[PDB]
RNA sequence: GCGGCCCCCUGGACGAAGACUGACGCUCAGGUGCGAAAGCGUGGGGAGCAAACAGGAUUAGAUACCCUGGUAGUCCACGCCGUAAACGAUGUCGACUUGGAGGUUGUGCCCUUGAGGCGUGGCUUCCGGAGCUAACGCGUUAAGUCGACCGCCUGGGGAGUACGGCCGCAAGGUUAAAACUCAAAUGAAUUG
C-alpha cells in the first residue's frame, strides 16, 4: 500500500488500493458479530439487473 | 498451464500488491485459476512474492 | 491566551516544582516549553498578574479532568423517576405501586409525581382531598410534604415533594 | 535546521480523533498536535474544518525547522483524511508518501456487539 | 456441516469398452448409530468480548436504548446432554408425459485448427405448455398422470401441561391429561 505520492495530485488517486484495503469491513464487525445474514441479502443484483 | 515456474508470466494475473484477481476481469476458466492460487499461494510461501507489497 | 496571545507586560511564573521564579520574559518560558515538546495552556489571563502554571501538557490537563469528573459523578445516580397515582385505586396494585414509589425514593433521587383525577372531580374536588389526605396519612413518617394543593390545572397536579434528610 | 529531507508524518483520522505527528528516523519528538486539543469537544473533533485547523496548528508547531519533505503514515477512515492533507500539502513542501497503514488483520478478534443505535 | 500450505486411511461420482453372478430387490414396527449452538462433569488459557456484575446520560418508565471496566465462555482431552424456523415449511423407490434460455462437469468425432455440432451425467436459475390446484402458485429435479411401502392429521383455547412410566444425579427429553369455555380460530385475495 506504499506509494510515493507527490504535489500536484494533492487528492485520492489511490481508489484500487483502498478498495483492497476495505476498513468497512473491520468498522462493521468492531461492532457486533453476526456470521451469518449477508447471504441472503446478495444474490439480487445479478437476479434483478437482467432484460 | 500446470506449470508453476512462470512467475513473469504469473505475474500479469496478479495486482500491483500480488493479490488475487478475480476472473471477472480476467475472463479465465475456474480450473485454471484454481491451480494458479495455488501455485500464487506456494510461491508467496516461498517469498518470491510477498503476502502484500508494503512488506 | 497562548503564545503571542500573551499581552500582559509582567506575569507571575513559577517553577515544576514550585519555586518562585518571580517576574520574567516570556521568551524564556516559551523556550523551556517548546523544548518540552508539548502544548502550552494559560488558566487565568484575566488577572493582573496572570497566573501561569507549568507541567507536562495532557498529564495535568487530564488530571484535573479527572478531578472534575469524580466530582461531577459525586452528585446522585441520575435515572429518571415518574409513577402516576389514581383515585380509582383497586387492592393489591395499590400496594404495587406504593412498593414502586418507596424503592425509587429510597435510592435517593428528585422528586417527580404526576396524578390524574379521574373525570368529573372538579365538582367533586373533596374526594380529591382526601385521597390526597390518605397520601399523607399513608405517608405520615413515610413522606414530608413541601407544598399543599389548592388549585387544579387541568385534569392533573403539580405537586413536589422534597427527600428525607437526616438531620 | 539539520535538513535531511525525510522523516515521518504520522496521522491518525478517526471518529472523535485526527492528530499529525513530525518525527525523524530514531523518533525524539519534534513535533504533533491534537484535534481534542484545539477544541471542537463533541462531535466537532474530527470535523473537517476542525481537522484542517489542527492540521495547519501542527505544521505551525513543525515550519520552525524548515526540512523539505517527509513521510506520511496516512491511518483511519475517521472523519477528516482530507482536509487535513489538504492543509498540510498546501504547506509548500515537497511530499513523498501516502501510506493508509491500517493493517489488515485476518480474523484476529472478536469485537463488542452492544451498541444498538 | 465443511475454506492458508505440507505428509498416512480414504464411503463416493461419473466417462470408456470388456468381463463374468444370475433376481441376489424396496420399505423397513420395535431395534441400532450419527447428529447446530448453548450447558453440565475432571485437566491447561483467557489476545477475544461479553452472561451476571461496576461507574455514568435518559423520557410516562421497569436494572432501557450508548458509553468505560469486567467474571464465567468460547480451545484442545474424555463423558453426558440429543433438542433448533435440524424448512426446499415438500417421507422413501421406480416408470411415463410441450418447449426455451443458463452455468457447471467428460468423453467421441469431424476444422481442436479461435472459444462449433454431436452424446454425455449431477445440480443450478430463469422461465413457462399442458395439467394441477381455493388462490398463491407448481410445473421433466411436478405440488402432472401412476406404482410399492412406512409416518402423521381429525375445531379453538385449555396444554406438550396432570399423573404414571421410560432415559439422564444435572438441566431436562419422548408417551400422552381431562373438567371448563368459545362460537371460532383460520388460509388466500379487492378500496384508505
Amino acid at each position: 500500500i506504499k506509494v510515493r505520492e507527490n504535489e500536484p495530485f494533492d487528492v485520492a488517486l489511490r481508489r484500487f488500493k483502498r478498495s483492497c484495503e476495505k476498513a468497512g469491513v473491520l468498522a462493521e464487525v468492531r461492532r457486533r458479530e453476526f456470521y451469518e445474514k449477508p447471504t441472503t441479502e446478495r444474490k439480487r443484483a445479478k437476479a434483478s439487473a437482467v432484460k | 498451464e500446470i506449470d508453476y515456474k512462470d512467475i513473469a508470466t504469473l505475474k500479469n494475473y496478479i495486482t500491483e500488491s500480488g493479490k488475487i484477481v478475480p476472473s471477472r476481469i480476467t475472463g479465465t476458466r475456474a480450473k485454471y485459476q484454481r491451480q494458479l492460487a495455488r501455485a500464487i499461494k506456494r510461491a508467496r510461501y516461498l517469498s518470491l512474492l510477498p503476502y502484500t507489497d508494503r512488506h | 491566551r497562548i503564545n503571542g496571545e500573551i499581552r500582559a507586560q509582567e506575569v507571575r511564573l513559577t517553577g515544576l516544582e514550585g519555586e518562585q521564579l518571580g517576574i520574567v520574559s516570556l521568551r524564556e518560558a516559551l523556550e523551556k516549553a517548546e523544548e518540552a515538546g508539548v502544548d502550552l495552556v494559560e488558566i487565568s489571563p484575566n488577572a493582573e498578574p496572570p497566573v501561569c502554571r507549568i507541567m507536562d501538557y495532557g498529564k495535568f490537563l487530564y488530571e484535573k479532568s479527572k478531578s472534575s469528573k469524580e466530582q461531577k459523578k459525586k452528585q446522585k445516580v441520575i435515572q429518571v423517576k415518574e409513577i402516576k397515582f389514581r383515585p380509582g385505586t383497586d387492592e393489591g396494585d395499590y400496594q404495587v405501586k406504593l412498593r414502586s414509589l418507596i424503592r425509587f425514593l429510597e435510592e435517593g433521587d428528585k422528586a417527580k409525581i404526576t396524578l390524574r383525577f379521574r373525570g368529573r372531580e372538579m365538582a367533586h374536588q373533596q374526594i380529591g382531598m382526601e385521597v390526597l389526605n390518605r397520601v399523607k396519612d399513608d405517608l405520615q413518617e413515610l413522606a414530608v410534604v413541601e407544598s399543599f394543593p389548592t388549585k387544579i390545572e387541568g385534569r392533573q397536579m403539580i405537586m413536589v415533594l422534597a427527600p428525607k434528610k437526616k438531620q | 535546521r539539520k535538513q535531511v529531507s525525510d522523516g515521518v508524518a504520522h496521522i491518525h483520522a478517526s471518529f472523535n480523533n485526527t492528530i499529525v505527528t513530525i518525527t525523524d528516523r530514531q523518533g525524539n519528538a519534534l513535533g504533533w498536535a491534537t484535534a481534542g486539543g484545539s477544541g471542537f469537544r463533541g462531535s466537532r473533533k474530527s470535523t473537517p474544518f476542525a481537522a484542517q485547523v489542527a492540521a495547519e496548528r501542527c505544521a505551525d508547531a513543525v515550519k520552525e525547522y524548515g526540512i523539505k519533505n517527509l513521510e506520511v503514515m496516512v491511518k483511519g477512515p475517521g472523519p477528516g483524511r482530507e482536509s487535513t492533507i489538504r492543509a498540510l500539502n498546501a504547506a509548500g513542501f515537497r511530499i513523498t508518501n501516502i501510506t493508509d497503514v491500517t493493517p489488515i488483520p485476518h480474523n484476529g478478534c472478536r469485537p463488542p456487539k452492544k451498541r444498538r443505535v
